[PDB]
RNA sequence: AGGGGAUCGAAGACGAUCAGAUACCGUCGUAGUCUUAACCAUAAACUAUGCCGAUUAGGGAUCGGACGGCGUUUAUUUUUGACCCGUUCGGCACCUUACGAUAAAUCAAAAUGUUUGGGCUCCUGGGGGAGUAUGGUCGCAAGGCUGAAACUUAAAGAAAUUG
């Protein structure tokens, strides 16, 4: 039996794509297969940020972001509980999950 | 490639009929699609039918008034003699009392009922009841 | 036992006898709900149960045993039904069957190989009807010859006055139920075939539901 | 294994009514 | 401490059967119930006495769903043929003048059915 | 005119309320069954329906009508809360029962629910949300009466009046001139020229 | 309609739907009919008098049953200028 | 489906029924006779 | 057979783990990994779905070309380019639906098939023995193509339901 209708692939219309390496285990999965993340942070955590700014030379300043974009293979993706296992009718969702923009 | 006109038009009305529609539209016209017409016109199966002239080869728009359950065709013209003429009915009409065997001989094409008070043969085409 | 208060406006006018025969109803397909309709109108319907067979089930404790019947009905005169009910008590489902059975009865068409001479004995054409990898043919045969069948599909022809035919068969017949379900349903599309002896026109009237006014 | 009242039952007919020695 | 089917169904219909009849007071609902019920306990008894009181506190300021007694409805049913003295689609009385507003393709249908008489504004409409 | 006079003629009052609630704006996107009741489109914006059509239709829906022999047969559904008001007042004036508000599955079906009902018509505000009531008419052979917008299912949907089927205003006034007409065809009106007492603004939605 | 010596011999006579010319069976729940009543000159409605249709469950499901009233309904002189052919 | 279906093509039709009806298992010891070889029996029916 | 040989790393040598560990983990490391001139012809070489032609239902996205239009933007500026609206031809795909099909999972084809015929090529006939023995042919070799019999057995297998 076909469990997914792209076969979890993503790739119709051409015979071959290069492979990527794992963040974690570095092991080689074709690019279209991969999950990937993009991930943007600050360089510092929210409680530290106050003794960097008091401690400046530059009256006022920004502390600057970090920019990373992670891919793992699909056996690293859910023993990190990056993804999960989902229902029968439920895998054929693909809409982004709904960020909680209250946080109550 | 087209290699058998008749199947397409006969293709296309069944199709149109048992979805319910009332006229239907044949792309290309020959003198055996429109003899096969006349036959089926004269029974009541079907109405008037009208065939539009382009130079290439024109085009024929029927119009149906149910009635009709199948039209087919038989792709290799069989030679079939006088005497072995009532194998057939058996095999491709739902009944005897009606339904019609349509055949081309020296004389015309016409049905399997005349063919026989003519006392006549040839070759088998299609059928429709 | 004692007698029956109908529930729905069509039981009511039933009961006071406001339409003339069955065949009314059926001009107009109107549903049936109630059982006491069919027997009002249909008397000596005979009945007669095929088979009993047990169905599992696994839970933590155990197997759990229940029991389906299969039951058919028909007066021998153009009216036959079938019926299948499951229960935990062999007795029980039986009674629970004959009712559904009553509650499906249908009429049949019935015509003549070649020439006409009074009372019709086989079928008018050739009809075939499919239910789940079973296919079963039936084609008009001369007068003379006796229904050749399997004896399963032969009881069911029996019931229905169907006299004279020919049978064929395809799939895996030996799922008994299968096959009682594609013979019902091969027969009940005899009158769904537009012969050209149906073409004259009819006149619509309108139905006894909306004309009669019931009592209260 | 539904044979325990077919003996006294007289309310459906079976197919091969057996004969009672 | 969460009250059962038994109690809550039985407090319904006590309310709207007798609603005048029970006030505010705890004590005193006590002694309505057991004259006009037939309860086996008086522990069962005081449980119908506490519901039935705090519903009727949450019923002083506005009604609830799934309550209703014989003064809400009337008090209802004379308020439905609440209608004004000027019509809201009549438009003479209304607006600065009694001509309305409309768009340039309405009025061609106005022409195609023949009312041309009526008195409208034309403003065409488009944004691209 | 085989079968009907010239006094069936829409007149300038009844157009006059009708532009006035738009009725006359419909939805951006068009069924395809629904092409025929279309005017125009309109330019970088909506379609709008053709209202000299619509009375021809409202005419022949109440005729229908008033072929039943009792009136407590017709049967009058509704699920927002923009037509619960209309639908009951529609009942009052005439004969008629009104389901609003949850319509309990099985009330078509089942001969053992407490809202049990055999009517011989349905008459729905909205198709698409009151899918139920329709699916349920298919199983015991009751012909259908809708009110459609631009783009709404048409599955076992013999009649159709195209209207806005969204407005505040535009579904009750639908329904008051369905329940004038129904009284004009028997004897309670008495006169085609003679106006209604009733003001239109009674078939309307109040928030509390 | 079937005979023998001239007398009929069917159990019953059949319908037909009146869009498609399609046989109506029994059993198949899903077709109504339409009955539409008759009014006279000054408006009133004729009691008894009424034109009656037959829809099949077919065309209903497709969804065709509005297009195929509107035909007929304008054929008996019923409506005006709402059907056409393109 | 796939056959050859013209009015001139006997020639295929005879011969692939030829080949495919090896195939099958009662016709394949048929033929060969292996009854006659192997079986002790010498194609007979008592020894 | 020559050139090149940074990085990884079949074989091999050690350190731990373990009752044992010729492995999983760690430090080294040869052929190979790259290129030129010649051989080899096999992959879950997969959409497990051969090729040509006709007909059958609604929708919104997208890539390439043409045609029509209200505006914005902009340049030695117009015509062109960028954005917006609609029609059409040719593609990689998707959502809903079932008049249809199937054992089912599911499918705009896997539909127009018991009411069975538009044209053409190849392959299969219960499970093992067996892609094995032998003969032939191609290759430097590893191997490729073609391909049995004796004997043995009442079940293997597919889709879905409850534990
Ligand atoms: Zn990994």
């Amino acid at each position: 039996v076909k469990k997914r209708k792209n076969n979890g692939r993503n790739k119709k219309g051409r015979g071959h794509v290069k492979p990527i390496r794992c963040s974690n285990c570095a092991r080689c999965t074709p690019k279209d297969k991969a999950i990937k993340r993009f991930t943007i942070r600050n360089m510092v955590e929210s409680a530290a940020i106050r003794d960097i700014s008091d401690a400046s030379v530059f009256a006022e300043y920004t502390v600057p972001k970090m920019y990373l974009k992670l891919q793992y293979c699909v056996s690293c993706a859910i023993h990190g509980k990056i993804v999960r296992v989902r229902s029968r009718e439920g895998r054929r969702n693909r809409a982004p999950p709904p960020r909680v923009r209250y946080n109550k | 490639v087209r290699t058998s006109v008749l199947h397409d038009a006969l293709n296309s009305i069944n199709n149109a009929e048992k979805m319910g529609k009332r006229q239907v539209m044949i792309r290309p016209s020959s003198k055996v699609i429109v003899k096969f017409l006349q036959v089926m016109q004269r029974h009541g199966y079907i109405g008037e039918f009208e065939e539009v002239d382009n130079h290439r080869s024109g085009k024929i728009v029927v119009q149906l008034n149910g009635r009709l359950n199948k039209c087919g065709v038989i792709s290799p013209r069989y030679n079939v003699r006088l005497a072995e003429l009532e194998k057939w009915v058996t095999k491709l009409l739902p009944a005897r009392q009606f339904g019609y065997v349509i055949l081309t001989t020296s004389a015309g094409i016409m049905d399997h009922e005349e063919a026989r008070r003519k006392h006549v043969a040839g070759k088998i085409i299609g059928f429709f009841y | 036992e004692k007698e029956w208060q109908p529930v729905t406006k069509l039981g009511r006018l039933v009961k006071a006898g406001k339409i003339k025969s069955m065949e009314e109803i059926y001009l107009h397909s109107l549903p049936i709900k109630e059982y006491q309709i069919v027997d009002y109108f249909l008397p000596k319907l005979k009945d007669e149960v095929m088979k009993i067979k047990p169905v599992q089930k696994q839970t933590r404790a155990g197997q759990r045993t229940r029991f389906k019947a299969i039951v058919l009905i028909g007066d021998s005169d153009g009216h036959v039904g079938l019926g299948i009910k499951t229960s935990k008590e062999v007795a029980t489902a039986i009674r629970a069957a004959i009712i559904i059975a009553k509650l499906s009865v249908i009429p049949v068409r019935r015509g003549y190989w070649g020439a006409n001479l009074g009372r019709p004995h086989s079928l008018p054409v050739k009809q075939s009807g499919k239910c789940g990898s079973v296919t079963v043919r039936l084609i008009p045969a001369p007068r003379g010859t006796s229904l050749v069948a399997s004896p399963a599909v032969k009881r069911l022809l029996q019931l229905a006055g169907i006299e004279d035919a020919y049978t064929s068969s395809s799939g895996s017949t030996k799922t008994l139920e299968n096959t009682l379900k594609a013979t019902f349903a091969a027969v009940a599309n005899t009158y769904g075939f537009l012969t050209p002896n149906l073409w004259k026109e009819t006149k619509l009237i309108r139905s006894p539901l909306e004309e009669y006014a019931d009592t209260l | 294994e539904g044979e325990a009242e077919l003996k006294d039952e007289q309310a459906a007919e079976e197919i091969a009514q057996t004969e009672k020695k | 401490r969460v009250r059962t089917k038994t109690v809550k169904k039985s407090a319904k219909v006590i309310i709207e059967k007798y609603y005048p009849r029970l006030t505010l007071d705890f004590e005193t609902n006590k002694r309505v119930c057991d004259e006009i019920a037939v309860i086996s306990s008086k522990r069962l008894r005081n449980k119908i006495a506490g519901y039935t009181t705090h519903l009727m506190k949450r019923i002083q300021r506005g009604p609830v769903r799934g309550i209703s007694f014989k003064l809400q409805e009337e008090e209802r049913e004379r308020k439905d043929q609440y209608v004004p003295e000027v019509s809201a689609l009549d438009f003479h009385q209304n607006s600065e003048t009694g001509m309305l507003d409309i768009d340039q393709e309405t009025k061609d249908l106005l022409k195609h059915l023949g009312f041309d008489s009526i008195p409208v504004n034309v403003i065409p409409v488009t944004q691209s | 005119p085989a079968n009907l006079p010239s006094i069936f003629n829409p007149t300038s009052a009844d157009i006059e309320q009708l532009l006035a609630a738009q009725c006359h704006i419909g939805s951006k996107n068009l069924n395809v069954h629904m092409q025929p009741y279309v005017w125009k489109t309109r330019a970088d914006g909506v379609n709008i329906i053709n209202l000299g059509k619509t009375w021809e239709k409202l005419v022949l829906a109440a005729r229908i009508i008033v072929a039943i022999d009792n009136p407590s047969d017709v049967c009058v559904i509704s699920s927002r809360p923009f037509g619960q008001r209309a639908v009951l007042k529609f009942a009052a004036h005439t004969g008629a029962q009104a389901i609003a508000g949850r319509f309990t599955p099985g009330s078509f079906t089942n001969y053992i629910t407490r809202s049990f009902k055999e009517p011989r018509l349905i008459v729905v505000t909205d198709p698409r949300t009151d899918a139920q009531a329709i699916k349920e008419a298919s199983y015991v052979n009751i012909p259908v009466i809708a009110l459609c917008d631009t783009d709404s299912p048409l599955e076992y949907v013999d009649v159709a009046i195209p209207t806005n089927n969204k407005g505040r205003h535009s579904v009750g006034l639908i329904w008051w001139m369905l329940a004038r007409e129904v009284l004009r065809l028997r004897g309670t009106i008495y006169n085609r020229e003679t106006p209604w007492d009733v003001m239109p603004d009674l078939y309307f939605y109040r928030d509390p | 309609m079937e005979n023998d010596r001239g007398e009929i011999v069917d159990l019953y006579v059949p319908r037909k739907c009146s869009a498609t010319g399609r046989i109506i069976k029994a059993k198949d729940h899903g077709s109504c009919q339409i009955t539409i009543a008759k009014v006279d000159e000054n408006g009133r409605a004729i009691q008894g008098e009424n034109i009656i249709y037959a829809f099949s469950g077919f065309v209903r499901a497709m969804g065709e049953s509005d297009d195929a009233l509107n035909r007929l309904a304008q054929r008996d002189g019923l409506l005006k200028n709402v059907w056409s052919a393109q | 489906g796939g056959k050859p279906r013209g009015l001139n093509a006997a020639r295929k039709l005879r011969n692939n029924r030829r080949e495919q009806r090896w195939a099958d298992l009662q016709y394949k010891k048929r033929a060969l006779g292996t009854a006659y070889k192997s079986s002790p029996f010498g194609g007979s029916s008592h020894a």
